[PDB]
RNA sequence: GAAGACAUUGUCAGGUGGGGAGUUUGGCUGGGGCGGCACAUCUGUUAAACGAUAACGCAGAUGUCCUAAGGGGGGCUCAUGGAGAACAGAAAUCUCCAGUAGAACAAAAGGGUAAAAGCCCCCUUGAUUUUGAUUUUCAGUGUGAAUACAAACCAUGAAAGUGUGGCCUAUCGAUCCUUUAGUCCCUCGGAAUUUGAGGCUAGAGGUGCCAGAAAAGUUACCACAGGGAUAACUGGCUUGUG
RNA sequence: UUGACAUUGUGAAGAGACAUAGAGGGUGUAGAAUAAGUGGGAGCUUCGGCGCCAGUGAAAUACCACUACCUUUAUAGUUUC
RNA sequence: GUGAUUUCUGCCCAGUGCUCUGAAUGUCAAAGUGAAGAAAUUCAACCAAGCGCGGGUAAACGGC
RNA sequence: AAGCUCGUAUCAGUUUUAUGAGGUAAAGCGAAUGAUUAGAGGUUCCGGGGUCGAAAUGACCUUGACCUAUUCUCAAACUUUAAAUAUGUAAGAAGUCCUUGUUACUUAAUUGAACGUGGACAUUUGAAUGAAGAGCUUUUAGUGGGCCAUUUUUGGUAAGC
């Protein structure tokens, strides 16, 4: 929606950061996503709009992103220290069917080589789209551990048959004026992607990954 | 036709009056109904009896049309206009 | 450019979701799998259901319109690598360890190989499998009328099997010499070659050329091309080689025991070069740029000793004289800096103690003894003044210990850097 | 007796409505019509050695394409032939010699170009702002396209320089009406504030019949105002022999 | 021809849409199983209570997380027919 | 509409018409309803017949 | 038609002298371009598309790609040379020379550029012949169907086409 004197979520933050930590110490699971129901809208009679609205701010830093690519990008990640793979593992891949299916839930997502991106679009084969695990591609001179903060704080809002949407926007640790700000970024990006710049969104909430009672939005 | 979505360009506000760095978008246009003295003024010389009383064109000849980019100075939020020739598809990549 | 028609799609796998997830319960009286594979395919082989029998009276994995239709239909009428755990086992028995060869011919008339349907690639890759076998050791080879013309399959044989000694080709059907023209320097340790009534072995070229392609060939199809007798003093070493050896077997103790312990020392703590060297007894120092095959076994490329160069007395290395000079031995302090000079290494002597080999002798001018040892000498830690360390790297002393009543003294003191690679002591 | 706050009647609104009314039903053209566009444009020829010059003359093109295929700089030489090199066989990759362009430069044709206008790289946005003058068509009007300066701001290059889109010759559009950008802008006339509206400067939305109406047939039942049609004479042809 | 308003007065029953609250539905062949749902979700609860790692699955489960509607109720009202 | 008597008038409802013992929002005007606004207004839902979907009809026009 | 400002101007449907531009006639092709026409096969050297197809070891079609081992042959849309006829400019007083004034332009500069002050140069003041006065302004009529002849040409066997 047009923004609405933002203190009501100033307000919630605080809420949500005093149920977290400061009436329930749990272990470090800091992420206070924000989830987003939008109405007034068909699936099937309109456009199914998406878009990535990457902001810099992370929230989960333990991700799995299998690179997969060729030998000097393997080095680059060997460099990086993150979880990669070969052409013949690959191609191994490809041949178990039952792999993909599972190595698909063990990773968390994927970066790919723009050498070998346009062909995991049939190599690799359909289901990884489906749970929406289609590889970004990183070039030959591209930092790769820049890639790879790039891909674990890029935030994409996709228009499915459900109006439901919900995105790990924010975590609870800390940076109370920083959470307001992504707050804002999360809000504008999904005003601007509706077809009604305003009016199609409703329902905003708050939730520390904790099914925490405090959404206040 | 590919046009990039930022480029360097002379802006003419007061402040500037330079070279500047502008993003890029499309032109789109608007309607008013209950406003324009043009609107106002056929309505009441389409009520009545009598029929038509203007022409309404139907030979359209051309299959395309001209692109004008708005061009919003990052600096000093001030607008410029620039048209293109005539192109039968076109984007901002 | 890469892997890519690996064939994952095109209807194989991808766009097989288009099932119906309704009430399921379709007429179904019988379906079973054994019925309806028979009932299906009587004549060729088919592909089937994903789920379908009758055995609920319920089935709705016809995920397709043919699928779903043919379903209806039968409901609406009332019906009813791999190879190689074989191959290396054939190829092992094949490889009687006894006969210490292996035979190869007449493969496709054995009906363990007739019935299995199979041979080119197929025996350019069993080259492959008996040399990663590695234990089923097979010298020599007999594949007699191979059904060939030319030498296509067997022409990585000589670079799998590289230990050959003889071959028995006869009733051969072979009217060139180009397919074996790639057999020089390869297998040319063979000695007996004779594949007679055929256009290779019935011509002109088959005693001046068959020489060429087998060299060290002791007979020629049950005769003699060469002095045999005489071959192996002349083309092999007359008399063997000493690991160690001396004037004396006492001497060579002895030597053995001051070399040990001078090599202990200086991996130690060579600090005490002063008070192990006289005012006399001077020292030199070198190293080895230039190395040998590059065939040789496990053989540093290029020495990487690039932190002692510059103290190097070498004659022909610098054309100097008064760099010469300086890099050259003086009495003890000189000594105790070309001790320091360089990259300070634990021996590796103890390890192998055949590879540390040491020849001796004695000195008639000064009533001592000489001691030539050759070892390794692995740098993990460096000299402390100011590509930079050390490789695989060896080094050999050749001292000259005059004794006395109380210890030894030494009067030459040399070092060589060279490069590491595999001794002259084994067999 | 029957019916009953429903029908009926009044006003507005949506369908239906050749039963009826009014009107229209392009131009060029070996007659009209069909076909075509010779209706707005471009190259070669007709075209007769300045310029101009017709035909439903001839051979063809236009209503596009490009963030580089625009701008600056650096390095290099193209088509082709010959002699050589394992597999190599018209033809795969490398080496040398010859090579005035026989290649390439988006598209038709003509012109132009070799330490380049071609090919390969590097940096960029001058395809920017403000307005006058000039050339072509020409009434020396408009539209389109182009040329040379001025006043700013930039790019590139060591620099001199060059750069106001595409190496040159084609690639496009008034009034009225909408809409957009810009002016701590002007007006709403008894006086103010805020919406709304109207103006000024510069672009887009289009008229291809391209100086720019909003448009189907038939008449032998026909009407009016006018203009044109009739023996063979080649300024001299016709008879027996492909 | 169809709708609205007016002509136009006097009564009574029924069937419906909108908010507040309550739990129900996620059954195909499979996998114990009641998974065509949406991303958090790896550690929380004497309780191990399912997880991930087991496996079947297309989708896997703790903290019941958000939109729901689809079959369901109860309140008074607005209006309908 | 056909055109005394005699004799024969087959098959197609698909196209265009004409029609309706059929389903339910697909299109859906004024009036009324709701939301935002200082208000003029703007947005949204609901929505009659008709059209559309579905059925009938050839001594209807047609078609073979 | 009405005139107005002036009085032999500096002008010409012309020649000469000087100096430019052109690519037709003729030459020449054979010096590089030398052509339409009916022109035989060579399939994984190309293949344009058109029909089907729960799709690709994918079937069904025909113009043509390329003339392959064919040349003489000639041009209004081919070039090396190149007339005649027709065509632009100049032949001075609004000129030339000497000297030195202005400028915010230009030069390294006291250099230039443009415009000047002062001075010198008329029997010919810069080829011929002619000159019915020269220059300028306002306003308005009719016409906007043409035809014939020599020569040079385009389309139609060709015509008073
Ligand atoms: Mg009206
Ligand atoms: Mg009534
Ligand atoms: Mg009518
Ligand atoms: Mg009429
Ligand atoms: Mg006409
Ligand atoms: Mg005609
Ligand atoms: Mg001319
Ligand atoms: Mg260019
Ligand atoms: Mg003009
Ligand atoms: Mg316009
Ligand atoms: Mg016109
Ligand atoms: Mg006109
Ligand atoms: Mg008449
Ligand atoms: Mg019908
Ligand atoms: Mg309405
Ligand atoms: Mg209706
Ligand atoms: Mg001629
Ligand atoms: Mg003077
Ligand atoms: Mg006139
Ligand atoms: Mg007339």
């Amino acid at each position: 929606m047009s923004k609405i004197t933002s203190s009501q979520v100033r307000e919630h933050v605080k809420e949500l950061l005093k149920y977290s930590n400061e009436t329930k110490k749990r272990n470090f699971l800091e992420t206070v996503e924000l989830q987003v129901g939008l109405k007034n809208y068909d699936p099937q009679r309109d456009k199914r709009f998406s878009g990535s609205l990457k902001l810099p701010n992370c929230p989960r830093p333990n991700m799995s992103i299998c690179i997969f690519g060729d030998a000097f990008d393997v080095d680059r990640a060997k460099s990086c220290g993150v979880d990669a793979m070969s052409v013949d593992d690959l191609k191994k891949l490809n041949k178990n069917k039952k792999l993909i299916k599972k190595l698909s839930k063990k990773y968390n997502a994927f970066i790919a080589s723009e050498v070998l991106i346009k062909q995991v679009p049939r190599l690799l084969g359909p289901q990884l789209s489906k749970a929406g695990k289609f590889p970004t591609p990183v070039s030959h001179n591209d930092d790769l551990y820049g890639k790879v903060t790039d891909v674990r704080s890029t935030i994409k809002f996709q228009l499915k048959k459900v109006l439901c949407l919900a995105v790990a926007v924010g975590n609870v640790e800390m940076e109370e004026d920083v959470l307001v700000n992504q707050i804002l970024m999360s809000v504008n990006f999904f005003v601007s992607l509706l077809k009604k710049n305003w009016q199609n969104v409703g329902s905003l909430v708050v939730k520390s990954s904790m099914g925490p009672a405090f959404r206040l939005y | 036709v590919n046009v990039p979505k930022t480029r360097k360009t002379y802006c003419k506000g007061k402040t500037c009056r330079k070279h500047t760095q502008h993003k890029v978008t499309q032109y789109k246009a608007g309607k008013a109904s209950l406003f324009a003295q043009g609107k106002r003024r056929y309505d009441r010389k389409q009520s009545g009896f009598g029929g038509q009383t203007k022409p309404v064109f139907h030979k359209k000849a051309k299959t395309t049309k001209k692109v004008v980019l708005r061009l919003e100075c990052v600096k000093c939020k001030t607008r410029a206009q620039l048209t293109l020739k005539r192109c039968k598809h076109f984007e901002l990549g | 450019g890469f892997h890519n028609v690996g064939n994952i799609n095109m209807m194989a796998q991808q766009q097989m979701q288009q099932n119906r997830i309704k009430i399921s319960v379709r007429n179904w009286q019988n379906a079973t799998m054994n019925d309806l594979i028979n009932f299906i395919s009587r004549n060729a082989r088919v592909a089937v259901y994903d789920a379908h029998v009758e055995g609920p009276l319920v089935i709705g994995y016809v995920n397709s319109k043919a699928e779903a239709e043919s379903l209806m239909k039968w409901n609406g009428v009332r019906f009813a690598s791999d190879t190689i755990s074989f191959l290396r086992g054939v190829l092992l028995k094949r490889y009687d360890p006894q006969t210490k060869l292996l035979n190869l011919g007449a493969l496709h008339s054995d009906p363990e190989l007739i019935q299995k349907g199979v041979q080119s690639k197929m025996f350019p890759a069993m080259m492959k499998l008996a040399s990663t076998e590695k234990s089923l050791i097979v010298e020599s080879v007999n594949l007699a009328d191979n059904q060939l013309k030319d030498i296509s399959a067997i022409s990585t044989l000589a670079q799998t099997f590289p230990n050959l000694k003889n071959l028995c080709l006869a009733n051969n059907q072979i009217f060139r010499f180009r397919s074996l023209e790639v057999w020089k320097n390869k297998f040319k340790d063979l000695r007996e070659l004779l594949m007679t009534n055929n256009p290779i072995t019935t011509d002109k070229l088959y005693r001046t050329e068959m020489l060429r392609l087998f060299p060290k060939l002791v007979v020629l199809d049950n005769v003699i091309v060469r002095d045999e007798q005489k071959l192996q003093t002349v083309y092999s070493l007359p008399m063997k080689i000493q690991q160690f050896f001396f004037e004396n077997d006492a001497l060579g103790q002895s030597s053995t025991d001051f070399a040990t312990n001078f090599l202990n020392l200086w991996d130690n703590n060579r600090e005490q070069l002063l008070n192990l060297y006289s005012p006399q007894s001077q020292f030199s120092v070198s190293v080895d740029s230039t190395i040998p095959p590059s065939t040789v076994t496990d053989s540093d490329q290029t020495p990487a000793f690039g932190y002692y160069m510059s103290s190097s007395r070498n004659i022909s290395k610098v054309s100097s004289e008064k760099s010469i000079q300086q890099r050259l031995s003086i009495g003890q302090e000189s000594i105790n800096s070309i001790f320091k000079t360089l990259p300070k290494t634990k021996h590796h002597l103890q390890e192998q103690p055949n590879e540390y080999s040491m020849e001796t002798i004695s000195y008639p001018q000064i009533n001592g003894f000489v001691i030539t040892l050759h070892g390794f000498f692995e740098e993990t830690g460096k000299p402390e003044l100011e590509n930079n360390k050390l490789s695989k790297k060896s080094f050999d002393r050749t001292w000259v210990i005059v004794p006395m009543n109380n210890s030894v003294i030494i009067a030459s003191d040399l070092l060589t850097v060279r490069a590491y690679s595999t001794g002259a002591w084994k067999t």
